[PDB]
């Protein structure tokens, strides 16, 4: 019945030294039916990436829908969209629908690349922006998320050290919640490399 | 109506549907066939409300239909299966939406490769080697989950499908009359006539 | 219904309006709504016109009975058998009660017992649909130790108003003297109230 | 199950140095209609509590009547009736706090909530608070209704936690508890001018205050106020 | 219509160790967005070597440890002074809450302490009655919070041995009363950022063979 | 919850998972859902946690005392008919209850009952409970024969309880096996469902589905 | 959330906790209530959040617009005019509830609106689930003629009841200073009193501690030539 | 539970009961027998609420039971017949009601005639030569109001409960799983073990 | 809320509390409820504070506009548009709204818009909750033709009282005169109004 915990699933995000990471599970659900494994949540436009929690048509859509936007940006500005405009148009494109939104928890990751600075936001269904230092979360496990991510996390991680906080972050909030696991992705984003990891977890 | 099965194997894909169609009390019909060809190579199989599931599936076959009159080809499985997902992605929202949960098997004559893809009435789209709707996969997907492997042939396809089909007439509460079982594969589409 | 009690030197008047409605109806315009529990122990009613008159019929009993063992109640003692009806009842009651009473020893005497079933002593009381109207024409008008005229001119008046805009209150204004004296009823009829 | 009729806003509390202080206005309301003007809604047992109620007023009579009659009971058969075995607030607290959970049990509840201030046999300040659901809470100030809102952010400036009890006075926790009574009466649409005030020292004793009024307030600045935005005259 | 029950927030974790056994809560009570105590003490020692704690509805919660402690008295008094083990509490306590089972005791109840060799043990109950011994146990409002950090820096779920890359996992090395003091204040640190109804203090008690131990921190007021 | 048991040549099987579920919060991943009635009986536990709980380990008290009164061993009939009984007097206060009350003796053989907290009382061979019946029903279906080594009957039963582990959300944590000859119960260990999915998709080469 | 606003001497200042809550979760820590409307016409915003983040840009927006169209100052009245009207056409259900201030060419102004539609003109005002707890400091302290050291200090003293005593406000006091006749600052937390302590353990893990299926490398680049 | 059928023929009474019991979802058994045998020369079918039915039965088995020991005589089928009406009109307006119906076929050895008496829940009895309860009898009232004589033999009877669960079997959209026949005559009761 | 005009010898006065509250809580202790459409025609406002101020910024939009084409309008003109709006969106809106004013033909004139949207034209009018408390008053005590200073102390008095009983009003007392003379405010604080 709520649209928000039909399909499942979670995202979470980190800064650390010269890096983000941005992470999701795989599962999409019928309520109490897996049906999927290979759902994955996390997408990228240019450098900018986008993670979307919430109910599975509306991710896909909005997918789409910013596939479609920021292609267009791209053609007319002659060049890669910033994840502070992105966010901004992320935040304008789910307000329009305030009367009839999109159930979804968007989350975006990604570093500015002129500047250099690490850059991590959160949204709610109908656009609010939530522009933290530390960490971003969302999904039917964001609690869980919240616990992990307020004690693992400590600033200035080095990318291979941020892996492993991220993960475990991701890893043992999932395992609290029904509709969230069934694989999971870890990107790690360096400003001209960016590393996508698949991990191991219970398929329960 | 009830039961919509799909599975992928090596070469082909396999969609099974119930032939029962019951309106409340009485069972009208054991012989109806809850598929609709939308290209040579592409087909869709449907279950929902009444009513909404033949208009649905007619009004994209006719869409399909005039794109390859346009164009003189053929859309690939996935372009036809994106199509498919935002008419319903679409009807979610509208005035009174589209009831409707649609599998969709083709043979991508491109690539070489079969592909199904299970789409509901929101518009949640999901590319699988087996798939089902309703209660169906409740049933099925434990024997899928253990038995399918990727490289199975089109008779090890419909084996493990007979084996789906039986545990279904076993466990489930409603009589659905049987199964019509079409292949999609190279060649085109087919009916197993005897199953 | 508008029905009030009030003390003044000689002891106390209790007053009220003749009107029950069913809706806007008017079931009965000649009502008494002004009853005898005691000699010079009476109360006014307001809400249901059942609860009210099985509460006062019960109270009377016990007031009686009281009477035959331990001689006459005081109004205190009324005001809590009342109050003791209405409180452990509250559930399944609508009783609006304002009990008024003259002793040798404490004079006039008011207690007003609310739908709750709280006791309320007071110099004076207004209770009813009808006492609404009439908080702020009262509140300015009273004064402690009026006379018996006064103390009826103050009450034909109040009346009057709440009457004049009440729908739910209406007919003849009753009233009841109590006093040393003994028990004197009083009735105002609408030519007299109305061009006041 | 009821509904409240007559009924009384807030209580406020809070101890110092060497006692504790509680107090309560006169108003008994009848929904928004400001009905009864003179009604005490704090109740002294014996030299050592006071019992402070706020909500519905029949029921806080029904209480009164019980805590009259524990007082009575309690001398009965007790030579120590006036001294070592007299009525505790701790015993008079635990005492409402079984009848108000074992009413709200049987789905039948005395809608209050009541504040016990006093001092015990040792000089311990005692301060709890127990409601319709048998609820039970202590802390440095209490604060019923409203006051739980508006009271206990200014009380709590005073005393923030234990220890700065000690370092509190009678007559700055008077004058706290005097202007959280003042904004309760700017604030409050179901509070009066008038109250009552109670301290209860472990030197001087019980002393109850009436008929006090809510003064040195501040209305001056309404009259440069105008309209409700644009309007200028 | 008349709501029997309530909500004062809080929060408590019980964890067991090799030889002891932690019962910790926070001190905060609440009710909708109000504080009304920043100390009221949740987890109690209820004799024998036994702490308790039933989160959730106070009164419900007074009025079940009341009920125990109760419990104990009287099974003294009925059985020769015998020491009340903790898998006894523990079955006693589900008749408590079972006896209640169609007005329940609107409560997660948790007891710590030593079982008879003398290793340690927590307990933790449903509203209703269902218990079960285990080595973790965080309950109340931020019970979400906690627990799948425990799982992770308790039992070492999802943590594997370098090298190995997911092949052999972290060993299961026992913990100190020091190291679980560390997990625990952490714990509720971390609890106190995220959660509204978590803060003001944590009261923490410590259950040995030599006896019954408390320790006190502060948590942030806001 | 997955629970389940079945009759064959070595006695019967019983298999259940170990998740307790408070909407889409895992409050538990290690449930005991077989309780141990007395060395010869065992039930099953679905549906609401305490009910099944508390009921069963009281059935283990009048069974006790069944025995003690009769100087022998009480039928399965008689045993989970105490237990019907109670919960038909019940019926409607809102109990919760799915279980399997399994035993083995000498007047009966292997005997399972399914008991229901709508009165229901069935006796049978194979029987599946809980939010994950439907898969762990498809496992059995397809491989229940009556000549199983007890080897191969505690494997179909550990992998049915794994079946709906992978695609129930409120089916997992772990599988308790449990073996019920004549002379008494027999435990088979806790298998962890993150180590047992992997072991057994490696072995069984099942469930292609998902990358390993 | 705690907003309060304060007149005084010469301008007006406005302030705000920094707590953002989804039921009883903190869904950030330090967040801004305090939005511009214009440089010298700020408002703090209660309720719902992409309501007063997005009502205020409208309405910065078009201010911005007349301000240019006019070649004038825009006024505190216009943006309050603009802001009511708006709330009112949509009937209470865009969820804003704001603390609007600033100075112009006509002097200080100080105003709140509701959702509702509905305006309030005052020397302090406050809004929000901790405006109780605020507005019992003000109406204890609060008087005619503040000078700006106190109206600030004042201000700051009224979120902190908040802060303290609200469960739905908390960690930092955000303050913006519109004074006559001068630039309007901006004191992002103007207060840090909710500082998290040392913990007691650290968490890093070693590394090659979670299990790895499969890595490669994501091609964020375009396409590439030759 | 679901289907029940009942006919009186010339020297005989015949009750066919459903084998399926279903939890919602599932089909938990298929074997299951909804009967009980009350005396040597009577026996009673039932379908209603879980639990309940049972319950209900066993019940009234003990009772007949009872009556037959203490008075060394088997009770009239008219006279169980109107003791079971009477606790269902007993129960009807209980605090919980016991929500069954039932068929109750025996063999009168004083008259030498077979009867079949229809009880709903309510307390509603009825003798018929042939009778059913829930939907039962909308499928097969009229094959048995056309073919039905009631100098049926008893081989007769069978083929003609034949037809009826082949059109049961045809139109109800629920797999009952089959039936469970029984015979009641002069010599006693008896299972037809191949239906 | 307590609200009141009334119509006197030189011209019209219109009174008011200054409460505004939220259930229990009041939001604005200070309010000023008396509001100008008009040079000389004021209104008191009751009922949703949103909807009130909505309709008369849209009344002294059309009145402004009115005066730039036919001059100064009439007090029933000012009425007529109150009514307009509240009538025809009666469905949606919560206002009941008093119109008072000056002109030299007319003199002072007072309008009533209740609930519904009728239009009732009185010597003397009142609205608001409070107001229920002090019909009894201010029908026994209202005369025609009265100076300002009895106008004054008259709407001082009425006030008081529903102050006095309503929990929905207090705060002080806001007045504004309208005569030939010109437009006066005036204002009485809580101490001045309470010992009446
Ligand atoms: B009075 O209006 O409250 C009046 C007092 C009663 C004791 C005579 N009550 C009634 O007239 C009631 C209705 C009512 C009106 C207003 C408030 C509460 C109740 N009438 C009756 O109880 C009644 C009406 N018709 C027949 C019998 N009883
Ligand atoms: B199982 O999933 O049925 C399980 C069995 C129980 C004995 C541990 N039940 C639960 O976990 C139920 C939820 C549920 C899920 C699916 C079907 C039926 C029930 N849990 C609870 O009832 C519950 C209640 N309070 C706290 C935690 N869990
Ligand atoms: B305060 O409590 O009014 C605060 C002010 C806001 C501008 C930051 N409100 C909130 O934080 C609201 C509370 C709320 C919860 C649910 C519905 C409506 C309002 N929170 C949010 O708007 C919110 C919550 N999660 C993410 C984003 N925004
Ligand atoms: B008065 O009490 O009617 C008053 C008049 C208003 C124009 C200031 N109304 C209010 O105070 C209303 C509530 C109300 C009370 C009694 C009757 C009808 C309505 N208040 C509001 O509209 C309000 C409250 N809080 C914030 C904004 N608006
Ligand atoms: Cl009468
Ligand atoms: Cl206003
Ligand atoms: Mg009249
Ligand atoms: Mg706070
Ligand atoms: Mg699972
Ligand atoms: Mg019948």
């Amino acid at each position: 019945s709520d649209p928000s915990s039909i399909n499942g699933g979670i995202v979470v995000a980190m800064t650390g030294k010269d890096c983000v990471a941005i992470a999701c599970d795989l599962r999409l659900g019928s309520q109490s039916l897996g049906v999927s494994n290979k759902f994955e949540k996390i997408f990228h436009y240019g450098h900018v990436f986008l993670g979307i929690t919430g109910l599975a048509t509306d991710v896909t859509t909005l997918n789409e829908m910013f596939r479609y936007k920021t292609n267009l940006y791209k053609l007319k500005e002659e060049r890669a969209i910033e994840p502070e405009t992105f966010t901004q148009l992320v935040s304008s494109s789910l307000y329009e629908r305030r009367f009839g939104p999109y159930f979804v928890g968007p989350v975006v990751a990604g570093i500015n690349s002129k500047s250099g600075k690490p850059f991590i936001a959160g949204f709610d269904l109908i656009g609010c922006i939530d522009e933290a230092k530390d960490f971003i979360v969302s999904g039917t496990a964001s609690d869980q998320l919240f616990g992990m991510c307020e004690s693992l996390y400590e600033p200035n991680l080095e990318p291979e050290d941020l892996f492993e906080t991220i993960s475990q972050a991701l890893l043992n909030a999932a395992d609290r919640d029904a509709l969230s696991g069934w694989g999971a992705v870890v990107y790690i984003i360096k400003k001209d490399e960016v590393v996508k990891r698949y991990l191991k977890m219970r398929q329960d | 109506m009830d039961i919509i099965l799909g599975i992928r194997v090596q070469d082909s894909v396999i969609l099974a549907s119930s032939k029962a169609v019951t309106r409340g009390i009485s069972v009208l019909k054991d012989s109806d066939d809850k598929t609709r060809q939308l290209s040579p190579h592409t087909l869709m199989s449907f279950a929902g409300e009444a009513g909404d599931t033949v208009q649905f599936a007619e009004y994209i076959q006719a869409n399909i239909q005039l794109y390859s009159i346009r164009e003189d080809y053929e859309l690939s499985p996935q372009a036809v299966s994106s199509f498919v997902r935002q008419e319903l992605a679409k009807s979610i929202r509208s005035r009174r939406p589209y009831q409707v949960n649609v599998l969709i098997g083709g043979y991508d004559k491109k690539k070489n490769k079969p592909e199904l893809y299970q789409i509901d009435y929101l518009g949640t789209k999901v590319e699988l080697p087996y798939g089902a709707h309703g209660y169906s996969g409740f049933y099925t997907f434990s024997l899928l989950d253990h038995h399918y492997r990727p490289d199975m042939t089109t008779e090890e396809g419909l084996d493990l499908l007979k084996l789906c089909v039986q545990e279904l007439e076993k466990r489930m509460p409603m009589d659905f009359k049987g199964v019509i079982v079409k292949i999609v594969d190279k060649d085109g589409i087919r009916q197993v006539d005897d199953f | 219904t508008s029905i009030m009690a009030v003390t003044f030197k000689d002891g106390v008047i209790l007053g009220a309006d003749s009107r029950t409605t069913t809706g806007a109806y008017i079931a009965n315009r000649v009502t008494d709504k002004l009853t005898r529990v005691h000699d010079k122990i009476w109360c006014c009613r307001s809400g249901s016109a059942a609860d009210t008159q099985a509460i006062a019929d019960i109270v009377q009993y016990h007031l009686e009975l009281y009477t035959s063992q331990y001689g006459t109640p005081s109004t205190e003692t009324a005001a809590s058998v009342f109050k003791e009806l209405c409180y452990e009842n509250k559930d399944n009651l609508t009783a609006g009660i304002i009990v008024a009473g003259y002793d040798d020893k404490n004079k006039g005497e008011v207690y007003t017992i609310p739908l709750g079933g709280s006791v309320h002593k007071l110099p004076y009381a207004i209770a009813g649909s009808g006492s609404t109207f009439i908080y702020g024409y009262c509140d300015k008008n009273f004064r402690e130790n009026m006379s018996k005229e006064e103390t009826v001119d103050f009450i034909k008046h109040s009346l009057s108003q709440a009457i004049k805009w009440d729908g739910s209150s209406g007919g003849v204004i009753r009233m009841v003297v109590l006093t040393a004296a003994g028990v004197e009823r009083l009735i105002f009829y609408p030519d007299e109230y109305e061009q006041l | 199950t009821q509904q409240p009729i007559v009924t009384g806003t807030s209580v406020i509390s809070m101890k110092y140095d060497n006692g504790v202080i509680i107090a309560a206005d006169n108003l008994g309301s009848y929904g928004s209609l400001l009905r009864f003007n003179g009604v005490e809604r704090l109740i002294p047992v014996g030299d050592n509590t006071v019992v402070g109620i706020s909500g519905d007023i029949s029921d806080m009579q029904h209480i009164e009547r019980l805590l009259k009659d524990l007082v009575t009971e309690n001398a009965y058969d007790n030579p120590l009736a006036d001294a070592e075995e007299a009525l505790e607030p701790s015993y008079i607290f635990e005492y409402l706090a079984t009848v108000m959970y074992q009413r709200r049990s049987k789905m039948n509840p005395l809608w209050n909530a009541i504040i016990v201030a006093g001092v015990q046999s040792n000089g311990d300040q005692f301060l709890r608070y127990v409601n319709l659901l048998g609820v039970t809470y202590s802390s440095p100030t209490l604060a019923t209704g409203f006051g739980a809102h508006m009271a206990n952010p200014l009380l709590r400036k005073v005393v923030d936690r234990e220890s700065d009890i000690p370092k509190t006075t009678v007559q700055v926790a008077e004058e706290a508890i005097v202007n959280a009574m003042r904004v309760l009466y700017y604030r409050d649409a179901r509070s009066s001018r008038n109250f009552s005030l109670a301290i209860i020292d472990k030197n001087t004793g019980l002393t109850f205050k009436k008929n006090l009024q809510v003064e040195n307030m501040k209305w001056d600045f309404a009259k440069d106020i105008k309209g409700y935005g644009t309007q200028k005259i | 219509q008349f709501n029997p029950y309530g909500d004062n927030g809080g929060t408590i974790l019980g964890i067991a160790g090799e030889d002891f056994a932690v019962l910790a809560g926070d001190t905060r009570n609440i009710t909708d967005y109000s504080i009304n105590s920043r100390y009221e003490p949740k987890v109690f020692d209820c004799g024998d070597n036994i702490v308790m704690s039933a989160n959730g509805f106070a009164a419900d919660g007074d009025a079940l440890v009341k009920r125990f402690k109760n419990s104990v008295k009287w099974y003294h008094f009925d059985h020769n002074d015998k020491k009340l083990s903790i898998n006894s509490a523990a079955r006693n306590i589900q008749h408590l809450l079972y006896g209640k089972r169609f007005f329940p005791y609107y409560v997660h109840t948790i007891i710590a302490g030593l079982d008879e060799d003398g290793k340690g043990a927590v307990y933790s109950f449903d509203p209703v009655g269902s218990y079960e011994r285990e080595q973790c146990r965080a309950g109340g409002a931020a019970a979400s919070l906690i627990m799948p950090f425990l799982d992770n820096q308790v039992n070492f779920k999802n943590q594997y041995e370098p090298g190995t890359n997911g092949k052999v996992k972290k060993p299961l090395k026992y913990l100190s009363v020091e190291e679980v003091i560390k997990l625990v204040r952490d714990s509720f640190t971390s609890a106190t950022e995220r959660h509204i109804q978590v803060g003001d203090g944590l009261e923490i008690l410590i259950v040995t063979k030599d006896g019954v131990r408390k320790e006190f921190y502060e948590l942030k007021r806001d | 919850t997955t629970t389940l048991a079945f009759r064959f040549q070595g006695g019967i099987i019983v298999a259940v998972d170990s998740r307790a579920t408070a909407g889409n919060w895992v409050a538990s991943q290690t449930v005991k859902k077989v309780i141990e009635i007395n060395p010869f009986l065992l039930g099953t536990m679905a549906g609401g946690t305490v009910d099944c709980q508390f009921w069963e380990t009281w059935l283990g008290s009048q069974c006790r005392l069944h025995e003690l009164r009769e100087k022998e061993r009480i039928s399965v009939a008689a045993a989970s008919k105490i237990l019907s009984n109670l919960v038909y007097q019940y019926k409607g206060a809102g109990l919760s209850m799915g279980t399997m009350i399994c035993g083995y003796t000498r007047k009966e053989g292997p005997t399972i009952y399914y008991v229901d907290s709508d009165g229901t009382r069935l006796k049978g061979d194979i029987f599946c409970v809980g939010s994950g019946q439907t898969f762990a029903y498809g496992v059995l279906d397809s491989n229940y024969k009556w000549d199983l080594s007890v080897e191969d009957a505690l494997y179909l039963g550990k992998r049915s309880i794994l079946a709906a582990a992978h695609r129930d959300a409120y089916s997992g944590g772990s599988v308790n096996l449990y073996h019920v000859t004549e002379d008494g119960w027999i435990y088979h260990g806790n298998h962890d469902v993150g180590e047992l999915f992997w072991k057994v998709k490696e072995e069984e080469g099942s469930f292609n589905n998902v990358i390993g | 959330t705690t907003i309060v606003g304060v007149k005084f001497n010469n301008g007006v200042v406005i302030a705000a906790d920094t707590r953002s809550t989804q039921g009883p979760i903190v869904a950030d820590k330090n967040c801004a209530k305090l939005h511009r409307i214009s440089p010298k016409i700020w408002c703090a915003g209660a309720g719902t959040a992409a309501d007063t983040e997005a009502v205020t840009q409208l309405i910065g927006s078009n201010i911005e617009l007349h301000s240019l169209y006019t070649s004038r100052e825009p006024r505190v009245v216009s943006a309050l005019q603009m802001l009511k009207q708006h709330l009112f056409k949509y009937q209470g259900h865009i969820g804003a509830y704001l603390i609007v201030a600033g100075v112009d060419p006509t002097g200080s102004h100080l105003f709140s609106i509701h959702a509702h539609g509905s305006t309030d003109v005052g020397y302090y005002l406050s809004l929000g689930s901790g405006s109780l707890a605020a507005m019992a400091v003000l109406e204890s302290h609060w008087k005619q003629d503040l000078t700006k050291e106190e109206a600030i200090k004042l201000a700051s003293d009224a979120i902190q009841a908040g802060i303290w005593n609200d469960l739905g406000s908390g960690s930092n006091v955000d303050v913006c200073v519109m004074e006559i006749g001068k630039d309007a600052e901006y004191l992002r937390n103007y207060l840090t009193p909710n500082v998290r302590e040392e913990k007691q353990k650290s968490y890093k893990f070693p590394r090659g501690t979670t299990a790895v299926l499969k890595e490669s490398i994501v091609n964020i680049c375009d396409i590439q030539e030759e």
